């Protein structure tokens, strides 16, 4: 059996009614459980046998469905409910889980502040050049960072890292690192990071020319 | 309340062996089928292995079959997961979980879990980080690039803790070389770039490395 959860990410506010779906590849009758998990913490059982609420769980949590379609509803979301939710098909001696759904805090759209950083002279002696692009305090999490070297699009030579949603302002920050060999870096002149996000009406490009 | 504690996690070389253990508080394991589950970096859950009461049945996921062995000691209330021929793809948080409900039936959910233990499978050895500056070009930013270290974690502070506002330490990225890399940044006013001093303080406890790096415009 293959469990598919939708959506992968859900944005919500306190008091909202939210729904998470679990679709099974084949019928599993009502052999389904829902769990809540907070980062770095143990999963907690909420609902089993598709719709039975575990003793002690708040009544705002409800489970429904059978066969191949299942739903977890949170009627009147509370601050303590922002977490990842997992569905599970459980059998006598085995289990399978969906991919998880993260419920995050909704806030107003905020454009990122963009900064570019050239590699240090010290790093070049190691044989590699790291160019860093920083996207600061933005919302929602979705953003696109495009690297351009001599006006040409780069692909596969960059990695991104995103902070957890900020506990104070509910925003995200992102770092994108473009890694090039010393030979490739010194071969080109203009290095640019082009950012697109819902908060922007025009793309933001930050650049530098190697050797100033 | 019922508690489950996983132990034995840590670092393993690719192809090596490691044994996890799970102990409990406030209950006996004898009447329970016990399970191992892992959280993959995505972060979904994956069922690994189950051991029925009296060790009659031991079931394993296809990804671990023949490499993993689950065992239990009902007298002392401990469950084990012996892992052999470990692959980089076994890197995860491993949890032990009890199959149960208020009234025990033939098919119950996982009613109690441990907080998990980190297992990191890697061909890399203890390597101190390289620390490079991220130099500034109304509001400006500066930072430190903490590259090619092993294993996780690394701590980063600014001006020995004096500067906390606008600080962002990013989660580490695993590079192709099998070494970690991370950046820590701070937003500061453009006017303070030539006037104020900005020092990043890096700490990597596994190699006992402490680095102080002054960040200035180039
Ligand atoms: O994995 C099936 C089942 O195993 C354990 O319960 C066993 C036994 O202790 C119970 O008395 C009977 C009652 O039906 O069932 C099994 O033989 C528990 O882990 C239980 O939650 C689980 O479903």
């Amino acid at each position: 059996v293959v469990m598919t959860q939708s959506p992968s990410t859900l944005s919500a506010s306190v008091g909202d009614t939210i729904t998470i779906t679990c679709r099974a590849s084949q019928s599993i009758e009502t052999w389904l459980a829902w769990y809540q998990q907070k980062p770095g913490k143990a999963p907690k059982l909420l609902i089993y046998k598709a719709s039975t609420l575990k003793t002690g769980v708040p009544s705002r949590f409800s489970g429904s469905g059978s066969g191949t379609e299942f739903t977890l509803t949170i009627s009147g979301l509370q601050f303590d409910d922002f977490a990842t939710y997992h569905c599970q098909h459980y059998a006598g001696y085995s289990a399978t889980f969906g991919q998880g759904t993260r419920v995050e805090i909704k806030r107003t759209v905020a454009a990122p502040s963009v900064f570019i950083f050239p590699p240090s002279d010290e790093q070049l002696k190691s044989g590699t050049a790291s160019v860093v692009c920083l996207l600061n305090n933005f919302y929602p999490r979705e953003a696109k960072v495009q690297w351009k070297v001599d006006n040409a699009l780069q692909s596969g030579n960059s990695q991104e890292s995103v902070t957890e949603q900020d506990s104070k302002d509910s925003t995200y920050s992102l770092s994108s690192t473009l890694t090039l060999s010393k030979a490739d870096y010194e071969k080109h002149k203009v290095y640019a990071c082009e950012v697109t996000h819902q908060g922007l009406s025009s793309p933001v490009t930050k650049s530098f020319n190697r050797g100033e | 309340e019922v508690q489950l504690v996983e132990s034995g996690g840590g670092l393993v070389k690719a192809g090596g062996s490691l044994r996890l253990s799970c102990g409990v508080s406030n209950f006996r394991i004898s009447a329970h089928t016990m399970n191992w589950v892992r959280r993959v970096p995505g972060g979904g859950l994956e069922w690994v292995a189950s051991i029925s009461t009296s060790s009659t049945y031991r079931d394993y996921a296809d990804a671990v079959k023949g490499r993993f062995t689950v065992s239990r000691d009902d007298l002392e209330d401990f469950v084990y997961l012996q892992m052999h021929k470990m692959r980089v793809e076994d890197t995860a948080i491993y949890y032990c979980a009890r199959k149960g409900s208020d009234r025990l039936s033939d098919n119950d959910p996982f009613d109690a879990w441990g907080p998990g233990t980190v297992v990191t499978v890697s061909p890399a050895s203890t390597k101190g980080p390289s620390v490079f500056p991220l130099a500034p070009s109304g509001t400006a930013a500066l930072g430190c690039l903490v590259k090619d270290y092993f294993p996780e974690p690394v701590t980063v502070s600014w001006n020995s803790g004096a500067l906390t506002s606008g600080v962002h330490t990013f989660p580490a990225v695993l590079q192709s070389s099998g070494l970690y890399s991370l950046s820590s940044v701070v937003t500061v006013p453009s006017s303070s770039l030539g006037t104020q001093t900005y020092i990043c303080n890096v700490n990597h406890k596994p190699s006992n490395t402490k680095v102080d790096k002054k960040v200035e415009p180039k």
